């Protein structure tokens, strides 16, 4: 079901097997650099979320390496790396050896995705910084052109991240808003009293 | 303004619209130039060459193996070859490495190499390539690629107990031009990491004061190990390369 959907939840504890399969997964984890430990990150049940598709994993600092470990452990091969060059409103550019002008987003592939529009966009985003840790909205457009109309899931998103065709998960969302009937049915069955515990 | 959509519409890369791409970075530049050793260079086929013959151990190693991916429409080194280099044997116990990794599998295998040689990555320096002069030149993509690749990465690694940004922006060189931006040398030299500086797989065209350049295509050599060592003998053993010469 096309319009935005979300679940306020602790992503460590949600049973994500109720959500179905997704063409694209994107995650912006609170790396331990309300964080998750390296082990909690490794243990996320990402493998059940896709059979064939792409994962977008934001990384910084030592999560450039830890995120590669997670990507591979979850069953993905890293096949691209987007960098977002951070600018102000005048398109000027805004780790203790160099100043940092960019954020990195790893691109992993699982299975053999068919029917995606690879090579439409390039791997550099030039876009303005907004609030702290707010990712650029350009990534949703790149992802929609890559895989138009398909179901997508975002992990560790915030209210401003909800988007049509996306289900957003995070612990600062407002409640649970689910419209896809298959998801609603499996959610009621798994969580008949609406609570998500352990 | 969505420059990603604009690239899809027009072929102009988003980096084409970055602007401008105290100011006392000189004088330090001048100290670097006064500190620099004479340029030294050695033709050597690095695969058959015992790298241990390069002494003394280096403070900085710039490693630029010729990857097949650099020759789109054009002896290439695989990551199998590169990972079997014994770089730890010529690196000083406290020292730095700058490894050009390309834009594909090298971003992973280059990290394996750093760890294999005893470094931890401390920076990821991205060379962003604009296409202001050829917006209408589509890219033939890697089979695994999801996006058009418009950048290369130079990973910085540190081993031991130890003004610039991690971006270099230039226009994409002409086809068959494998050269990396000389700006990488400026970033490296501004770190003031010491004066024993090695560039592996350099060329006649990259020879530079303050650097020992070693590679298979050099046409001439002047390297002498004892002469090179004499540049760093006392009282000059521990200079950073950014301070006055000792009287
Ligand atoms: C600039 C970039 C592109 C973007 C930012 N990026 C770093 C980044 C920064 C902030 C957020 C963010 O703000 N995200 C919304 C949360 O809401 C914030 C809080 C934890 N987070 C969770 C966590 C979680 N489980 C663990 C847990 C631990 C402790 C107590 C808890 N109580 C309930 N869960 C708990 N489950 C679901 N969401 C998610 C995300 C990423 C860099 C690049």
């Amino acid at each position: 079901l096309f319009p935005p959907q979300w679940i306020c939840c602790d992503i460590r504890y949600l049973d994500v097997s109720i959500l179905g399969k997704f063409a694209v997964v994107m995650a912006d984890p609170p790396w331990d650099i309300g964080t998750l430990t390296d082990d909690e990150m490794r243990r996320l049940n990402i493998p059940v979320l896709q059979d064939d598709g792409f994962l977008f994993l934001w990384v910084t600092g030592r999560a450039m390496e830890l995120g590669r470990e997670c990507l591979n452990l979850w069953g993905y091969e890293r096949v691209d790396e987007i960098i977002w060059v951070k600018t102000n409103q005048l398109q000027r550019i805004i780790g203790h050896w160099l100043n940092h002008g960019k954020e990195h987003c790893l691109v992993g592939v699982k299975g053999n995705p068919q029917g995606f529009n690879q090579g439409l966009d390039c791997d550099v985003i030039v876009a303005e910084v907004r609030s702290t840790s707010h990712k650029p909205d350009e990534i949703y457009g790149m992802i929609e052109r890559l895989s138009p109309g398909t179901r997508k899931i975002e992990l560790f998103g915030r209210p401003h991240n909800v988007q049509p065709n996306w289900i957003t998960l995070g612990n600062q969302l407002d409640g649970i808003h689910l419209l896809d009937p298959d998801v609603v049915a499996r959610f009621k069955q798994r969580y008949p009293d609406g609570i998500i515990s352990k | 303004n969505d420059y990603c959509q604009h690239f899809v519409d027009t072929g102009h890369r988003p980096q084409n619209f970055i602007r401008d791409v105290r100011e006392l970075i000189r004088l330090k530049d001048e100290l670097i130039a006064k500190s620099n050793t004479p340029p030294m260079y050695l033709q050597a086929d690095i695969e058959a060459f015992d790298i241990r013959e390069l002494t003394p151990k280096f403070d900085v190693i710039l490693l630029e193996p010729p990857l097949e991916e650099y020759y789109r429409e054009t002896k290439c080194w695989t990551w199998d070859d590169i990972m079997k280099l014994e770089i730890d044997e010529i690196a000083a116990p406290r020292s730095f490495i700058f490894l050009w990794c390309g834009s594909g599998e090298g971003l992973d295998l280059g990290r394996v190499c750093l760890r294999k040689w005893g470094y931890r990555r401390c920076e990821d320096i991205c060379w962003i390539k604009t296409n202001k002069n050829n917006p209408g030149k589509t890219k033939t993509l890697d089979p695994k690629a999801v996006f058009q690749r418009t950048k290369e990465h130079c990973l910085m690694g540190i081993k031991g107990t130890v003004v610039d940004i991690d971006l270099i922006i230039t226009e994409e060189p002409e086809i068959g031009n494998i050269e990396k931006p000389v700006e990488i040398f400026h970033i490296i030299e501004h770190f003031c990491l010491g004066r024993r500086r090695l560039h592996l797989f350099g060329r006649d065209s990259t020879i530079r004061p303050g650097w020992l350049t070693v590679g298979p295509t050099l046409t001439n050599s002047n390297y002498n190990a004892e002469t090179y060592a004499s540049y760093f003998s006392a009282p000059n053993s521990y200079l950073t390369g950014c301070t006055e010469e000792i009287e």
